[PDB]
């Protein structure tokens, strides 16, 4: 665990990559905004199945009680899907790559009630993401910093892990050939994203929340419970 | 207890 | 931004805001806090002013990274407060509220406790006073995706690590701290977002006079 | 608008 060098920290986390799912995107039909938000939720959910055995997967994870690990995910999930989503559709401006057979502009997001200004700061991540080149093992170093990092002031233990997660991310860089003044700015301008995905995702709980309290969608008895956790 | 508390067990 | 690192440390401490007083209800207590939010808003924007390169940016950006970090802003600045404190919040000299003093408002505790908590966070971390004016500056700089900017930023990541190199630490030490610092902000954006939502509905219940500043900082989140 | 001219 905190005995892992650097490049045996990306290897594990590489391979504890989740597949990327499909929806269930009917194409005979247009979008209404029960129906998109159906599709969304109904991949939400089974992304959270693979999501769960993917924490267990990162290093130091399942060292945790069964307490910690159930708040680090209720605290976490919805960034996580998030910067999942903002790492997909890196390479196709303008767009959310949600699934293979589910690629959204802005002008679609406008289907849901208040769904367009998240697409829009969705799409503004992805973006940042792109002009900075943001690598594989850069991107799997900072979903497991989420994961770690959200919930954790709400374990020293984790810091240590956390800790080393930078020593890799610099580690990267320098492999990369970065000086050493590009590695510190670098550094901090991926972790300041963390800042900008957080508050994506207070948005998108605040949204999900008022779609259920409209009854617009019937979500999965985990999605209720993953929501009410943010209380 | 949740039902990810239980689902975190299998595994 | 040509300037040396100890020059933006100086810069930054010099632009430090005054430490403000107050003058119990859900009422009151909302009251003195909203009153003093609202006095210390105006100080805000003077040391904004002062943020090396701020005022390099056109007035709708300006208006628009205050209006996004305001809160942000106030909060690092209690948690910083407050971090001599073990379990109080130093809102202001004379108002220094412990934990339970929060149940007073409905929803406050647990703002309370994430507050409490980061508090503790650097009072583990012994977080510096030239650390904290540089993550202050950070905050305003980055909170609203909403290229110099950039550059300032990266110049004010150059402050941190100078710092922490002047402070004997290893280049090790040295990146690890920055990224606990910087992560520590990932908590302070979700408080912000948690606070507003907590203002809004002392705003719709209309049970405290907020002023007009303060309800144009709100109604910038929507 | 406040914030517009209490920068300026
Ligand atoms: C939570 C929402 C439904 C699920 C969406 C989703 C679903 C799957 C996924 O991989 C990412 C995201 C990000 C945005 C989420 C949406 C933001 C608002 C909406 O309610
Ligand atoms: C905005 C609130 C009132 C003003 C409070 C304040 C007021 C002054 C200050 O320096 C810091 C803070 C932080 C938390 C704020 C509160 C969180 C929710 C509450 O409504």
């Amino acid at each position: 665990a905190l005995s892992l060098t650097a490049d045996q920290m990306v290897s594990a986390l590489l391979d504890a990559e989740p597949p990327i799912l499909y929806s269930e995107y009917d194409p005979t039909r247009p979008f209404s905004e029960a129906s998109m938000m159906g599709l969304l939720t109904n991949l939400a959910d089974r992304e959270l199945v693979h999501m769960i055995n993917w924490a267990k997967r990162v290093p130091g994870f399942v060292d945790l009680t069964l307490h910690d690990q159930v708040h680090l995910l209720e605290c976490a999930w919805l960034e996580i899907l998030m910067i999942g989503l903002v790492w997909r559709s890196m390479e196709h401006p303008g767009k959310l790559l949600f699934a293979p057979n589910l690629l959204l502009d802005r002008n679609q997001g406008k289907c849901v009630e208040g769904m367009v200004e998240i697409f829009d700061m969705l799409l503004a991540t992805s973006s940042r993401f792109r002009m900075m080149n943001l690598q594989g093992e850069e991107f799997v170093c900072l979903k497991s910093i989420i994961l770690l990092n959200s919930g954790v002031y709400t374990k020293d233990h984790i810091h240590r892990v956390l800790d080393k997660i930078t020593d890799t991310l610099i580690h990267l860089m320098a492999k990369a050939g970065l000086t050493l003044q590009q590695q510190h700015q670098r550094l901090a301008q991926l972790l300041l994203i963390l800042s900008h995905i957080r508050h994506m995702s207070n948005k998108g709980m605040e949204h999900l929340y008022s779609m259920k309290c409209k009854n617009v969608v019937p979500l999965s008895d985990l999605l209720l419970e993953m929501l009410d956790a943010h209380r | 207890h949740k039902x990810l508390h239980r689902x975190l067990q299998d595994s």
